[PDB]
RNA sequence: UUCAUCUAGACAGCCGGACGGUGGCCAUGGAAGUCGGAAUCCGCUAAGGAGUGUGUAACAACUCACCGGCCGAAUGAACUA
RNA sequence: CUCUUAAGGUAGCCAAAUGGAUUAACGAGAUUCCCACUGUCCCUAUCUA
RNA sequence: GCAGUCAAGCGUUCAUAGCGACAUUGCUUUUUGAUUCUUCGAUGUCGGCUCUUCCUAUCAUACCGAAGCAGAAUUCGGUAA
């Protein structure tokens, strides 16, 4: 893991392979399709799976035209998959968004838009510098 | 033929064979090694298993990203009336 | 760019033979009868053949995308390594192995068709070994280009990263002189100091900080009369340092004693290599001046020394390597020398300027009121000392209770204690918070 | 960086308090352990070491002997030193083949019962205007990837080889069918190009094409190798 | 040169002074640099590297015909014909001619003859054909052709052709002649036509024929079809392959990247007559227009892209929008 | 007085920090090195509090304040809230607000006298603010940049913006604000200027990489070290022409 | 088994000598026996190569090839089974 | 040797609207893709006769 | 592979009647890392799921040896399934 300040624990993973999000940051992307998982394990019929706070590969199905053809990394902020916090309580957001970023984990844009995880902008500090809400 | 693929087994093979035991009440196979240089004290108990319930407590982990934080977690909680002595036995130690 | 250090390795022919003809024979398989089926007796072959042409094929991609390519990279480096590794003997070396890269593939290609029309367990074998065959006869003629190219590896993994772009200063003149030492007394670089004509034979970096900028000192073997045919491959490092490189030349001149070489030498050697001063913006210095105090010089040898200032510009100072407080003025000087070039120079972009001006500039208030809104400072930190961080007594800095109560991941911190209450002693309590439903803090109010 | 400067580092302050006497015991130890592992290296390992061990060995011998010689001890011109460089045939009586090899038989139809064809398992020159034939009329098949077109000749005398086109199949042994058919097992006997040779006969003409005779199997290689016949 | 021997002292070759040394390096600086120059604005990929994202892999379906499984068929049609017969397009000819065999054919088998046919000749309009028919006339004989069973053109001359070149080998008991070019050029059309019956199929999808085959007619002289190739040529698009029409349009993944070539290769007068049109601009608009007029609604109710630009690629490939090349001038 | 350390191993100090006149807030993971780095610089003449916002280490993004008073989001629970009235004095109010958007050190760019919002914050947080804060809000953006609290460090004695800002840009919010203004950079070249130091009148700390150009320029328009009045930037014209 | 050394003293060890023309010529920034090239001679001796390795930027220094001193009886090489 | 490439700038002269077979409709014929939809799958658990 | 050169031994003694290890030259296309747009007839069967176990001829993990191995990253080897 690089970029990340830190150790992560685990959350239920709910965004396979081949599973589509969408994107919150202003960059210019409407939607992103989910291709790899950053750190993942290796197990016979597993589909990589990505949750809270990954670092994931995508493509843009749709948006802006110079931002196509190319795979991207991004990171995942909302999940729409109930996961439980350590006081202890359930929760879910209102859908799956992640947000474009580069290999260190800095953003390409410079506005998010809509509640962010607490288990992502404690992990990223230039997420939690770009977030306006937080949960 | 040389199975394509590499994939871990199904199962342990040291919890085998997988029959049913021989009594309720499971045995203790070994016991805490010694020192005569101590007071004397019993090594086990027994008890009744009784249901589970929650917990929530205030942690002290230097280290951890939940240092001075709480968690809440489960517990189980068994039954244990005090034990009565009834007697005693002797054990010789024989080359088998 | 920038020294090429991570060239992979090259073994020699008789090592790279054994490397590759053992990986096919412990990365495949070795047992085949005769009774088998006949389209297997061609496969098992079949893949001793290819497995091998690979191997070759990798062991030399890895040698023709390593190394760095002398045609087309800057008309510096390129000509420092045309002095250093002859530029027609590094380019033969690379296309003789470049010729066997597609030799091999060739053969490999065949042998495969041929075996796949055999009938028979020994036909087979036969093709299969004659394929090997010629794949080794052709790897063991290259035993002297795999043996040169692998001293050019070695020797230019360890050449020093020069930057043709930035901001240097060359130090250049005669043997013994005192540029090395001007050198190890400004930088701070290992350069062997004993006194003889060439105890360097290489260029030397070294980096200092002035101004809030970086610069490079380089520091070259020295130059003889030597009418400019005669020359070795040593002063043609000092040449091309010289023609190549835009920066600021301070030439020595050991007006001296210990090695007091005949002036009217020094003087015509700096008028033969004038024309690389093109626009150096050259400065002499006057160095070992601690024995001579060159206002007691000859008349003639006065005109000598004039005899130099009659060119475009050429500033002249004096200093020495004992007295090492007067020659930062020296270096002081070269530096703002080269930034007055540097900065009219972009300057002269024209379009740089118009887009800094953003950075470069501040914004003022024009005050739009009348209301005092002045800078608040404490007097706790008015009266604060310095904490020095070698003092026996000081401050106790939380982390050296940490470290010795203690340890990192060990050490509790007691998160109460430090703070401020109407009695110290109740301050290690308990805020119960919670009754039979009721949240105790929503109830908890003065009053 | 920069230089020689594990050199530099040696000559400043030199390599280690313990290293001379390392190096000279592992030195010594050195006759113990190549005899401890010619004992032990099964396998493969034992070869390749026997077989340097056995040239080493052999080097050492002209070494030595070239040593203890050197304490006691065809007319070219001017321009030419200084540089460097019965009417039987050399193979009769080759071993026989016959037509139940390099002949293999290849069926045909949905149910494969209907043979009648024949492919050469053997190299063949197959000529210059070639043109395969119709695949219903076709019945020796002679495939793309087995045809040659020049062999490796040398010459008797004169210690040279060329790679010289092939021009004809004069005559190949144990049938005359195949050298119809243009094959080019060992014994046989071609007809080269041998332009690049240079040679010229009495009243002054000019020779281009010679015999010459395979001289090996090139089935069981690819090279077709011919000795010339002067 | 080099080495702990190193019997090499001075340099080469001693140039001739310092006044022309200093001249050679100092144009060779500005040389170099603007080299450089030039080559960031012509392509760059180091921004890419930097903001760490990558191109996406190459679709399978942009490498057909390659795959030996058909250059063993060509190799296999070229052995076995006495004369070859090369079939261009007459919409763009210079695309679809795959020259990259004549070299071959010209350096190992110069026995064979190699005439060219233009077919798809009534999509072009007439003075097109024949500047082509002169222009190509100046390396191979290049007959011109339109290939249906009822209605054609050029039947005879290339009857009345073969006719010659089976007299001219009249000690060969026949000749074989076999057609090439790339996919979906009309080499089976041709033989349907010559023959006047449907003896091979032809589809207009690209991987019709798949296999060699013989034909006979007059008893002497064979025709030979088989599966058309595209030379691997390691450059010159990604999307030439695309309009030149090899691909299957239903495997191509997003097929509306594609349309800004088809609104460059066509005219606005000719599209606007086969929609038939509203005025646009920026094809995504013209798409959009197109799917509303004609219906081709999603789920609610927003138009259809891919769906359309399917069958917009389709009818660009199919001969339903006139659109041709320019042949080179007259001189 | 510009200082240059780290948390963990990253460079964003304003994330995990929050550096006001009269006391200092930092974070809780891992050991006292990032606290005893400003123990170091201001030993006992300012508090020095340990602390988290709804259990996470990001407390400069989160919290909003200046020498009189202190801002909480709505998710800080009642252990911390009562943690934070103990550790500080009794001169700074404190308040939990209740806002949606609850990343107030995003959201609100404040010094002792002045601060600029968001504009979309509401109507009840911003009488807050000028209620606790003791300031004038103003609603604007920074080049047309929402998030005015990280693109911007501010200061009583200047301030600084994303080298992107324009110089109209510029001369406005100086005539807002009445303090000079320049456009930085942070740690070898970053835009978010505010999310990666803290300042304040006499000190300012700045991460691990941030160059010798750049800590000349926080140090010259903050007037950190006597003297640097904000002119000497007439000395500093040719290095940076020659480092842009 | 076949050849050699040997009480006019062997093999293994210690200690001493290891010289003069001469830093022999051509090379070149420097090459003095030891980065290279062509010879490889002369004098004086008991013996001492225009030099077997370590070493220096060049030298110096150590070393064996070859001699002698101390001790005292067997030793070495090649080869076959 | 009795002998062979005419044609010119985004749609051409002619010929009874048309220049066609690139043929509508139909289908327990064969085939490729898209939207929707899902335990096909990640990865299985539970219920009734 | 074919055609040679060499030269320790073997061969009844033997060179030269003969063999003959190890070394070595001839060439299969172009001396300046230029793209090589071969991709040319398998006559008979591979290819892929579910699941065990064995071999080592080791990819990674543990321990060592050597390299211009400064640090970082590598390369070649040893034990080891
Ligand atoms: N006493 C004294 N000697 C000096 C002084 N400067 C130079 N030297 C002499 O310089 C000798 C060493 O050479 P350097 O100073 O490196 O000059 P250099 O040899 O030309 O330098 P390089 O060619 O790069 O190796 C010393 O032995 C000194 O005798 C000085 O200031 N005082
Ligand atoms: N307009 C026009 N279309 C034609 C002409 N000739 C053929 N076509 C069309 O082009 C397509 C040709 O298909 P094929 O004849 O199979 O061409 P091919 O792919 O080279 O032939 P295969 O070897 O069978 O693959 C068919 O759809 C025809 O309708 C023509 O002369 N004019
Ligand atoms: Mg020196
Ligand atoms: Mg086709």
């Amino acid at each position: 893991g690089n970029g990340a300040q830190g150790t992560k624990f685990r959350i239920s993973l709910g965004l396979p392979v081949g599973a589509i999000m969408n994107c919150a940051d202003n960059s210019g992307a409407r939607n992103l399709y989910i291709i790899a998982v950053k750190g993942s394990g290796s197990r016979l019929n597993r589909l990589p799976a990505a949750s809270l706070g990954d670092m994931v590969m995508a493509t843009v199905k749709k948006g802006k035209p110079e931002l196509r053809k190319k795979v991207m990394p991004a990171i995942v902020v909302r999940q729409a998959k109930s996961w439980r916090r350590r006081d202890g309580v359930f929760l879910y957001f209102e859908d799956n968004a992640g947000v474009i970023a580069n290999p260190k984990g800095e953003m390409k844009g410079s506005a998010i838009t809509g509640p962010v995880g607490k288990e992502c902008a404690d992990l990223w500090p230039r997420v939690a510098s770009n977030s306006g809400v937080v949960v | 033929s040389h199975r394509k693929y590499e994939a871990p087994r199904h199962g342990h093979l040291g919890f085998l064979p997988r029959k049913r035991a021989a009594s309720i009440r499971a045995r203790v196979k070994a016991f805490p090694k010694d020192d005569r240089s101590k007071p004397v004290a019993l090594t086990s108990f027994l008890g009744y298993k009784a249901g589970m319930t929650t917990i929530v407590r205030d942690l002290d982990r230097p280290g951890s990203k939940f240092h001075k934080r709480e968690v809440v977690e489960a517990v189980t909680v068994v039954d244990t009336p005090p034990v009565v002595v009834v007697g005693v036995v002797g054990y010789v130690e024989t080359p088998r | 760019q920038l020294s090429w250090k991570d060239i992979p390795t090259v073994a020699p022919a008789n090592d790279l033979l054994d490397i590759v003809l053992n990986r096919t024979q412990r990365k495949t398989p070795t047992v085949i009868r005769p009774g088998f089926k006949i389209t297997r007796i061609r496969a098992f072959y079949m893949r001793k053949v290819k497995y091998t042409g690979e191997g070759f094929v990798e062991k030399f991609e890895d040698i023709l995308k390593g190394f760095p390519n002398i045609n087309d990279v800057h008309p510096f480096h390129r000509d420092l390594m045309d002095t250093l590794y002859e530029k027609n003997h590094y380019k033969i070396s690379l296309a003789a192995i470049s010729r066997a890269k597609s030799l091999v593939e060739q053969v490999a290609r065949d042998y495969v068709r041929l075996l796949k029309f055999g009938q028979s367990l020994f036909q087979c074998k036969q093709l299969k070994r004659a394929a090997l065959g010629r794949m080794a006869t052709i790897v063991k003629k290259l035993r002297d280009p795999l043996a040169y190219l692998e001293q050019v590896r070695q020797h230019i993994g360890r050449l020093p990263s020069i930057d043709p772009n930035t901001r240097t200063l060359l130090i250049c003149g005669y043997p013994n002189v005192g540029k090395s030492s001007f050198l190890r007394c400004i930088t701070k670089s290992d350069v062997d100091v004993q006194p003889y004509a060439f105890t360097t034979k290489s260029l030397y970096v070294g980096h200092f900080d002035y101004k809030y900028l970086r610069f490079q000192a380089i520091d070259t073997p020295g130059i003889l009369d030597r009418p400019t045919e005669e020359m070795n491959n040593i002063e043609m490092q000092s040449i091309y340092a010289i023609a190549h490189l835009r920066s600021c030349v301070l030439y020595f001149m050991d007006l001296s004693e210990q090695c007091g070489f005949t002036i009217e030498a020094q003087v015509k050697l700096f008028h033969s290599i004038k024309p690389l001063f093109a626009n150096k913006s050259v400065m002499v210095v006057i160095n070992k001046t601690d024995i001579i105090r060159p206002e007691d010089l000859d008349e003639e040898r006065a005109q000598l020394l004039e005899s130099v200032k009659e060119v475009p510009g050429v500033e002249i100072m004096t200093s020495s390597c004992q007295l090492e407080e007067n020659v930062m003025e020296v270096r002081n000087k070269a530096c703002e020398k080269l930034l007055a070039s540097r900065i009219e120079n972009k300057l002269k972009s024209q379009s740089r300027i118009n887009n800094v001006l953003n950075k470069i500039h501040v914004a003022q208030p024009q005050a739009r009121d009348d209301v005092k809104r002045t800078p608040f400072i404490p007097e706790s930190v008015k009266n604060l000392k310095k904490y020095d961080p070698e003092d026996p007594n000081r401050r106790k800095l939380a982390r050296d209770i940490e470290a010795e109560n203690g340890g990192a991941g060990v050490f509790n911190v007691n998160l109460k204690d430090k703070y401020l209450l109407e009695d110290d002693e109740w301050k290690n309590d308990i805020m119960p918070e919670i009754l039979d439903g009721k949240n105790v803090y929503d109830f908890l109010d003065p009053e | 960086p920069q230089n020689d400067y594990i050199e530099r580092h040696i000559k400043q302050h030199g390599k280690r308090l313990d290293h001379e006497e390392r190096k000279r015991k592992r030195e010594a130890r050195e006759s113990h352990k190549i005899s401890e592992r010619a004992q032990k290296l099964t396998g493969w390992k034992g070869k390749q070491f026997a077989k340097k061990r056995y040239a080493e060995k052999v080097s050492m011998r002209k070494k030595i002997k070239a040593h203890e010689q050197s304490k006691v001890k065809d007319a070219l011109p001017t321009y030419l030193l200084d540089r460097e460089q019965k009417f039987s045939v050399p193979l009769p009586k080759v071993r026989g083949i016959s037509e139940e090899e390099m002949f293999k038989v290849i069926k045909t139809g949905k149910s494969r019962s209907k043979s009648w064809k024949r492919m050469i398992t053997k190299h063949t020159f197959v000529g210059e205007g070639f043109t395969r034939r119709p695949v219903k009329m076709e019945r020796i098949i002679r495939p793309s990837a087995l045809r040659q077109k020049k062999a490796n000749v040398t010459h008797p005398e004169l210690g040279v080889t060329v790679f010289l086109p092939i021009l004809a199949v004069k005559k190949n042994p144990q049938s005359p069918m195949y050298t119809q058919l243009g094959v080019l097992t060992k014994g046989t006997i071609i007809e080269v190009n041998v332009s690049e040779l240079g040679m010229v006969t009495a009243g002054g003409k000019v020779v281009w094409g010679k015999y010459a005779q395979v001289t090996n199997e090139p089935d069981r290689d690819g090279c077709v190798n011919a000795v010339l016949l002067v | 040169a080099f080495g702990p021997k190193a019997q090499r002292k001075r340099p080469r070759l001693a140039a001739s002074n310092l006044e022309d040394l200093v001249k050679a390096t100092n144009e060779d600086i500005t040389k170099y640099e603007e080299k450089q120059v030039l080559d960031a604005t012509l392509g760059g990929n180091q921004e890419d590297k930097e903001n760490g994202w990558t191109s996406a892999a190459k679709e399978a379906i942009f490498s057909k015909g390659q795959s030996k499984r058909i250059w063993n068929e060509l190799y296999k049609v070229i052995d076995s014909s006495d004369v070859v017969i090369h079939v261009l397009d007459a919409r763009d000819p210079l695309g679809t001619r795959c020259k990259s065999v004549e070299e071959y054919m010209k350096k190992e088998t110069p026995h064979k003859h190699l005439i060219y046919v233009l077919n798809k000749c009534d999509l072009v309009p007439t003075w097109v054909a024949a500047a082509w028919v002169k222009h190509l006339s100046k390396e191979r004989p290049t007959l011109a052709f339109h290939a249906s069973i009822t209605n054609s053109f050029g039947k005879g001359s290339l009857i009345q052709l073969l006719r010659q070149f089976s007299q001219l080998h009249t000690d060969r008991k026949q000749i074989s002649v076999g057609f090439i070019g790339y996919p979906n050029t009309g080499k089976s059309s041709i033989i349907n036509t010559l023959r006047k019956k449907k003896v091979c199929q032809v589809a207009p999808i690209p991987g019709e024929t798949k296999v060699w085959q013989y034909i006979t007619l007059m008893k002497r002289i064979f025709l030979i079809d088989c599966p058309g190739i595209v030379p691997p040529s390691s450059k010159d698009s990604e999307e030439d392959i695309l309009f030149r029409g090899v691909v299957r349009v239903e495997h191509v993944t997003h097929p509306e990247q594609y349309i800004p070539g088809v609104l460059k290769r066509c005219q606005v007068k000719h599209l606007e007559r086969t929609y038939e049109i509203s005025g646009w601009k920026d094809a995504t608009e013209f798409i959009e227009i197109l799917a509303r007029k004609q219906g081709r609604l999603l789920k609610g109710g927003e138009p259809d892209e891919s769906g359309v630009s399917k069958q917009i690629l389709n009818d660009f490939n199919r001969g339903k929008i006139p659109w041709f090349v320019l042949p080179p001038e007259k001189e | 007085m510009a200082t240059r350390t780290q948390f963990e191993n990253s460079n964003e100090i304003g994330v995990f920090s929050k550096l006001t006149n009269t006391y200092c807030l930092v974070a809780v993971g891992g050991s006292e090195n990032f606290y005893s780095a400003f123990e170091a610089e201001l030993g006992d003449a300012i508090p020095i509090v340990h602390t988290t916002i709804a259990g996470t280490r990001i407390i400069g993004r989160m919290t909003a304040g200046n020498r009189r008073g202190l801002l909480v989001p709505t998710q800080t629970t009642d252990q911390e809230l009562q943690h934070l009235r103990n550790s500080l004095p009794d001169s700074v109010k404190i308040q939990r607000v209740e806002e949606r958007l609850s990343a107030l050190g995003n959201v609100i760019c404040c010094n002792d006298y002045v601060a600029l919002v968001h504009p979309d914050i509401d109507r009840e947080t911003e009488e807050l603010i000028s209620d606790v804060l003791g300031v004038e809000v103003f609603r604007q953006t920074i080049s047309g940049n929402i998030l005015v609290g990280s693109y911007c460090s501010l200061s009583n004695q200047g301030g600084l913006v994303h080298p992107q800002t324009s110089v109209q840009d510029q001369e406005e919010l100086s005539s807002l604000l009445q303090v000079p203004l320049v456009a930085g950079t942070v740690n070898r070249g970053s835009s978010v200027v505010g999310a990666g130091m803290v300042v304040n009148d006499y000190l300012a700390v700045t991460g691990l990489d941030t160059t010798a150009p750049e800590l000349s320029v926080i140090e010259s328009i903050f007037r950190l070290q006597d003297a640097q009045p904000e002119s000497i930037s007439g000395n500093l014209r040719d290095t940076l022409i020659e480092t842009y």
